[PDB]
RNA sequence: CUACACCUGAAACAAGCAAGAUUACCCGCUGAACUUAAGCAUAUCAGUAAGCGGAGGAAAAGAAACUAACUAGGAUAGCCCCAGUAAUGGCGAAUGAACAGGCUAAAGCUCAAAGUGAAAAUCUGAAGUGGUCAACACAACAGAAUUGUAAUCUAAAGGGUCAACCUGAAACUAAGCUCCUCUCAUAAGUUCCUUGGAACAGGACGUCAAAGAGGGUGACAACCCCGUAGUCGGAGAGGAAGGCUGGUGUAAGGGAGAUUUCAAAGAGUCGGGUUGUUUGGGAUUGCAGCCCUAAGUGGGAGAUAAACUUCUUCUAAAGCUAAAUAUACACGGGAGACCGAUAGCGAACAAGUACUGCGAAGGAAAGAUGAAAAGAACUUUGAAAAGAGGGCUAAAAGACUUGAAACCGUUGAGAAGGAAGCUGUAGAAGAGCAAUAAACUGGACGGCGCAUAAGGGGGAAGUACUAAUCACUGCAGAGUCGAUACGUAAA
RNA sequence: CUGACCCGUCUUGAAACACGGACCAAGGAGUCUAUCAAUUAAGCGAGUGAUAGGGUGGAAAAACCCGUCCGCGAAACGAAAGUGAGUACAAGGUGCCAAGCCGCAAGGUAGCAGCAUCACCCGACCUUGAGUCUCCGACGAAGGGUUCGAGGAAGAGCUUAAUU
RNA sequence: ACGUGCAAAUCGUUCGUCAAAUUUGAGUGUAGGGGCGAAAGACUAAUCGAACCAUCUAGUAGCUGGUUCCCUCCGAAGUUUC
RNA sequence: GAGUAGGAGGGCGUGAUCGUUGCCUAGAAGUAUUGGGCGUGAGCCUAUAUGGAGCAGCGAUUAGUGCAGAUCUUGGUGGUAGUAGCAAAUAUUCAAAUGAGAACUUUGAAGACCGAAGUGGAGAAGGGUUCCAUGAGAACAGCAAUUGUUCAUGGGUUACUCGAUCCUAAGACAUAGGUUAACUCCUUGCAAUACAAGAAGACAUUCGUUUUCGUUGUCAAAAGGGAAUGAGGUUAAUAUUCCUCA
RNA sequence: AGAAAAUUUUCAACGGUGGAUAUCUAGGUUCCCGUGACGAUGAAGAACGCAGCGAAAUGCGAUACGCAAUGCGAAUUGCAGAACCGCGAGUCAUCAGAUCUUUGAACGCAAGUGGUGGAGGUGUAAAAACCUUCAUGUUUGUUUCAGUGUGGAA
């Protein structure tokens, strides 16, 4: 975004305007010459004055997006999912997970060819994710102040995520229209949508052929990843992060 | 939704509603038909006629029922028969309805009509 | 101009305000490129997307260890090959006149190159008759209906394994490279002023 | 001398062409100062503003008189690099490209010049005839033209001699597709309570969803209405400055390779000198005047001036050419971590308007009653404005939403002998639905209503241990995938 | 009752007979782009990182994969012609000095990083040279400097964000 | 006199000249480093020792003025050299 | 435990964005408070009143993010103050009428002024409906108004003889020719820095035919030149114009 | 205790001035994409007109807020009168056929003027009045011509 730059000049610019002289016991500032008009005389172009430029006028090559270094953006994916297998961090977000079972939550891809909204919904019921949908749209918001008129209508929270790995999956036609829900192809993943708000964990539905594709994108600390030739998912710095364990421990307190 | 060419912008929308034709308008304002006129011609929604009977379904005036006497399109009204409000003076006026909240209990018949009708069902049941 | 800092190089001296280029075309520019090519594959679809491209080494000292496209064929390796210039147009082969064959190995790398072409081609003709140069392929193959990219069916492999043999270190032992590259580069420099004292003791 | 022909000029008439407009992007010219050098002339700002002449959907550019010297590359244009490098500069301030290499995009063609001379084979108009009748095909007659039209040709060749092998205007005749424009249609609650003037709110029961984008409906409505989605779907009408592809196939038209006493290419132009100007181009960066003024293995170029020997590369002095590229302009589309009526374009509005200036030119202020005008009936006092009654409405919200401050009036409680206000410390008066307060915890016992206790068995789930099993670590047979400067000329 | 000059400003000096301010609302001033550096958090490490562009992808300009070159580091010294971290089995010495190990303690052992110093090394500038050959110009056993360098001597970089 | 006028040059008295180098209307010739001037740097639309309009132009300012919320902590220089 | 210039560390408050937790027609934001409290302080929470549709916390992301000043911008208001002031151009007065109201309107009766270099009768420039009639709330007519140059509604500008139109002037501009990168610019009545430029007649009556004589344009004057009209009467408003007569 | 008022002054409530704040938006602004498509067949612009009741803005041109065709298929609406139920409403949309005054590159000449030439049409006894037509450059031609330009038969 940007304010108007014209033929004439940046918005606020628009005057052949002058500046009086000391003489006249009125500021320095430019005004307008001119006659026959209440505006003739009125302060000219500048920040003080109503009807003048900006400080800054602000411009269009202002330098907004950035680039992240691919092992980073690799990294942070990766920690991400790491965290969406934790009980505590993703009930930690505020997900809905009590009556689910076991995280990760994987199944079959009889899903995968799910078609009507209905049957993803029983889906839900069923596998007892509902419960965080449920969430979703029980608190839906107008939002705060200006967005509305610049077209963000509602605040949502967001949902359950569900990782597919059929690329031709109907799924995706299915899960579409419910509020919350929210469909990835394995092999591209979303730090947006793993970590929205940058919000580590979350409540993650996933395939057969999603979680088993998951080992031979990534790798594991034997092997390097094949779909990103080369990369090595991040070196523990601790093996055991229990500092319990090792404070508490013979070595230690017979020393201490 | 699906299409890059569909406006989500409030004003443009808005702008539509408010700027409509008087044609548009008549679409625009429309009213739902009755269970027995749903399964009859099997369409839900109908544009509204000054000939029609329609049931007031939300206001004040809700439960009512007549004929439409006039379709006002500028002032965005629709008139009902004995819908009007007595003057002190002595003198009777309107009571202006959004068609949105009535319900059309029988319809003006005739050709162009009856084609219209058969579209919608058309596309419909098929 | 205060510190230790490196001495500043102008840039906005000029009036660069009527000079900035903006990127947010490429967004979409890109998409546009992606449609271009797919709708050229379905106006084209019997036929490849790249046309025949030769191969040469660069044109750097530098860059001679590398492998690079050529825009065309020498006429020369049409010639070996045995296609007219216009022949191989007709055939989506790209043909360059301007360039020449120095080297035994650059007509070989060419010839190679077209020969693998014709041998993987399929050629239709006005329906139902059959011809000669270059030929013509059956009918059949009309029902083959290959949808091929270049690099697959007419590639270039090198790979480097440098092969070892001892009774050369033997050999190569009883030389000495520095006192080589010495004399050599003394025997360019001096070349001139001794020719010339070969002139002046024959005259 | 006449008729007549031809060269040259002139008038009227027939049919066609140019004249202005457009501004963002493009082309050719013209061309400064402010500014920076902390002064200031060179320089910088800068080939920049202003000015002028031309276009287009793009323009321009383009098939080498290019690079490079390497085992070379090969039109033009944009991106990335090279690079802030080589160079330019009171070598100060500060200027400042390109080759190679990675990409996007791809495309190559027409003339002049020995050759019809077995014959102007050519071009234009045309009463007319057929037609899809403005756009097509023939056409009696007329002009243009040997101070030369058309076929061969354009250096990558080519002529001449062979020649494998190829092609198809005419006419006849079948079936089709592309793109554009204007229209027409499509899910599911208006069920029940409570608060509301209004239900689109909070509850209870329901539904559709490849539709829960967004709007409108008296309120934060998927389901009331327009829409959204299935829909690069279906149906109807009309289009192409008169879109695109077949099958026979005529007169005729090509040519790989082969050989051959053959083989011809742009002049006051290229080049030089000088003077300006321009570029980083620096004793030959580009260009322009003036003066010289060519050649024909000639001529250009090979980032230092001039010879001399050798090598390298291209063919100037005539033309056409899509794409990738640029667009603050116009009409359209969609969008946004923009702005939100002193903001945002100057203009949300009869805004480039009112108004001013002889004129060139200047140029504002100004948006929100209510769901609905239901816009205040009627009584009374007034000359009239208006007041008092009375009424609409959820409410006067009444020229209108909210309605702050400064300022002003009224009412209340105070105070003051040449100003006021204020830190610290107490007091008095005035205004008050009161914010603090002797309550709280337990033992034993009583009166009430509800539950079922501890302890003991019991021991699902949990934790801990631990063999048998089994994730993981380790070892690791067979299949399939991959890698490999191990190995081979490759395999 | 005690204490109490008008604020903002420039100034050695402001209550000043220095200047601005009668009052109130709303507006109103270190930003944006680029450049180098230091520091802080990130990733990877003798490497690092793409850009352009390709290929996929949500309704969508996101994302996700590829990206033979390129940047910057990895070698320096010279105007340049040019040379290049010279005994293959090297990567040092010394003074300060940390851990670990001894010892109740006193102290002993060891010697990482840094600082200072001496030594070696490559190149600039000097100086010297048996012998060798494609012998007229190059090569090199031995031997050196009062000197010069944004250098060697078991590589510390590269990309990202932020502040000054 | 008025001098926040009747007036951005006026008003009262007074005064120069009053058949010429007189006064005056319209039309027409001269335009900015240019006009035009019995010459005062006068006049050129209240603008003149270089008009007025727009633009380069937010021209540069070693100089004047302003520079917007809280607390806690450390805390200067008016000397050296060019 | 001081502190200006200055620097550092923490914190308060404001938009918008991705999250997370929520509040609101059973009343959000905003606004007023001599209601009750919380922070050393930025600031906060609550209560009551008003208001009548949107809000808020927490973690991050981002910033057109905090005003007492700049003779700061735009807008709104004070004190001065019912003050300075409404005094040039000799003057008004009485009765009636009209009206709610009369020093300021209309008639009449008196007294004075401009004193034909006018305060009279008509024009040019300039104005453009200001003219005429009827009516009239506000505003304006710096007191006033029953009145108006103001507001509303309707209606008014007649020509052979007046003027423009024609003519020429000071002048000016095309055409032609030349200059310019181009725009532009230079010449032209004594007419050309041009030049194969015209007019008339007749028959024909088109052409054509024919004849005659011939170098070639236009604009600039409402006081200059300049074909011919007068008297009387008429309208609320026009008249050397309409009517009548000559 | 000149212990009342008036004045000067602090605080609150209500009223008056005033239009801040809050919440909105058929507006702006920027980004991406699509088309470039004016004119002597008279453009861009200008003047004056055109509604039953109309000034402006917008539309339109003596066919004058509009004709025709096409698609929507019943309104316009501030008042009044008609028209229309499909012989079809409409301040609706679409838009491919028409109307298109005086002008303006602007065109017979001229212009602060509806002035004034030539040719043709009309009108008349003849006039007046009305109407149509005529700019410049250029490429071809057609027709008529000039040249002590070059040739040149009978
Ligand atoms: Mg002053
Ligand atoms: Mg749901
Ligand atoms: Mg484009
Ligand atoms: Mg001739
Ligand atoms: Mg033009
Ligand atoms: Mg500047
Ligand atoms: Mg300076
Ligand atoms: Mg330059
Ligand atoms: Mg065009
Ligand atoms: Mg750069
Ligand atoms: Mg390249
Ligand atoms: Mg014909
Ligand atoms: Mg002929
Ligand atoms: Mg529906
Ligand atoms: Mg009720
Ligand atoms: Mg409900
Ligand atoms: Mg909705
Ligand atoms: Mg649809
Ligand atoms: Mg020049
Ligand atoms: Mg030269
Ligand atoms: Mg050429
Ligand atoms: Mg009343
Ligand atoms: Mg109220
Ligand atoms: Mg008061
Ligand atoms: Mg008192
Ligand atoms: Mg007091
Ligand atoms: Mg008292
Ligand atoms: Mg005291
Ligand atoms: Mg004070
Ligand atoms: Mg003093
Ligand atoms: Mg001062
Ligand atoms: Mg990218
Ligand atoms: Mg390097
Ligand atoms: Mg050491
Ligand atoms: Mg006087
Ligand atoms: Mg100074
Ligand atoms: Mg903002
Ligand atoms: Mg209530
Ligand atoms: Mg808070
Ligand atoms: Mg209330
Ligand atoms: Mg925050
Ligand atoms: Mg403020
Ligand atoms: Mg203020
Ligand atoms: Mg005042
Ligand atoms: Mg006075
Ligand atoms: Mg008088
Ligand atoms: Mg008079
Ligand atoms: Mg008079
Ligand atoms: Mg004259
Ligand atoms: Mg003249
Ligand atoms: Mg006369
Ligand atoms: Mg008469
Ligand atoms: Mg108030
Ligand atoms: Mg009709
Ligand atoms: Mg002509
Ligand atoms: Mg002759």
């Amino acid at each position: 975004s940007g304010v108007k730059i014209s033929t004439r000049g940046t918005a606020g610019m628009g005057h052949s305007a002058e500046s009086w002289g000391t003489g006249r016991a009125v500021a320095r500032i430019p005004r307008v010459g001119g006659s026959g008009t209440h505006r003739s005389g009125q302060a000219a172009f500048g920040n003080q004055c109503r009807k003048g430029r900006m400080f800054a006028p602000l411009k269009t090559y202002r330098r907004v997006h950035r680039r992240v270094n691919v092992n980073q953006k690799r990294h942070a994916v990766a920690a991400a999912l790491a965290a969406s297998a934790l009980v505590p961090l993703v009930f930690a977000r505020g997900h809905r997970i009590s009556n689910v079972q076991e995280l990760p939550y994987v199944f079959d891809d009889s899903v995968e060819s799910y078609e009507k909204t209905k049957q993803a919904v029983a889906f839900l019921k069923r596998v007892g994710a509902y419960d965080d949908v449920l969430r979703v749209a029980e608190t839906k918001a107008l939002r705060a102040g200006q967005g509305k008129l610049r077209n963000r209508r509602y605040k949502l929270r967001r949902g359950p995520l569900v990782v597919y790995g059929n690329e031709k999956s109907t799924l995706t036609r299915a899960l579409r229209n419910i509020p919350g829900v929210d469909v990835c192809n394995v092999n591209r993943l979303n730090l947006l949508q793993l970590a929205p708000g940058g919000h580590v964990g979350r409540f993650i539905i996933w395939t057969e052929s999603a979680f088993k594709k998951l080992n031979e994108i990534f790798g594991t600390y034997s092997t390097t990843g094949v779909q990103k030739s080369g990369y090595q998912l991040q070196r523990p710095l601790l093996a055991n992060a229990d500092i319990a364990r090792i404070i508490n421990s013979n070595e230690v307190q017979s020393v201490v | 939704k699906t299409h890059v060419e569909v406006s989500s912008a409030r004003r443009k929308q808005r702008k539509a509603h408010f700027a409509s034709p008087s044609h548009l308008r008549q679409t625009l304002m429309s009213a739902h038909l009755s269970k027995d006129l749903r399964s009859k011609y099997n369409v839900r929604s109908m544009p509204v006629r000054k000939d029609d009977e329609v049931l007031i379904v939300r206001g004040k005036f809700k439960g009512n029922k007549g004929k439409v006497t006039q379709v006002y399109r500028k002032k965005w009204a629709i008139h009902v028969e004995k819908i009007s409000k007595n003057k002190l003076n002595g003198a009777p006026y309107q009571i202006p309805l959004s068609a949105s909240q009535l319900v059309l209990t029988k319809l003006k018949l005739d050709k162009s009509r009856q084609s219209l009708l058969t579209r919608k069902a058309a596309s419909l049941k098929t | 101009m205060k510190h230790n800092n490196q001495l500043p190089v102008a840039q906005l001296r000029k009036h660069q305000q009527f000079r900035i280029k903006t990127f947010f075309n490429q967004a979409a520019q890109k998409k546009a490129r992606l449609h271009a090519r797919r709708a050229q594959a379905a106006a084209v679809f019997p036929r490849p997307t790249e046309k025949l491209q030769p191969v040469v080494r660069k044109q750097t000292q530098r860059y001679n260890k590398s492998t690079k496209l050529g825009r065309g064929f020498t006429l020369q390796e049409l010639k070996a090959a045995g296609i007219s210039a216009a022949f191989a147009q007709s055939i989506g082969i790209k043909v360059d006149h301007r360039r020449k064959n120095r080297c035994q190995e650059s007509l070989e790398l060419n010839k190679k190159r077209l020969l693998a072409y014709v041998s993987k081609l399929v050629l239709f003709p006005r329906h139902q008759g059959k011809a000669k140069k270059g030929l013509v392929n059956d009918t059949a193959d009309t029902s083959s209906a290959a949808q091929n990219a270049l690099q697959t069916s007419v590639p270039l492999p090198s790979v480097s394994k440098r092969e070892k043999a001892v009774s050369n270190i033997a050999e190569l032992r009883k030389k000495k490279v520095y006192r080589i590259i010495r004399q050599e580069k003394t025997n360019q420099k001096w070349d001139g002023k001794r020719k010339a004292k070969a002139q002046a003791a024959a005259e």
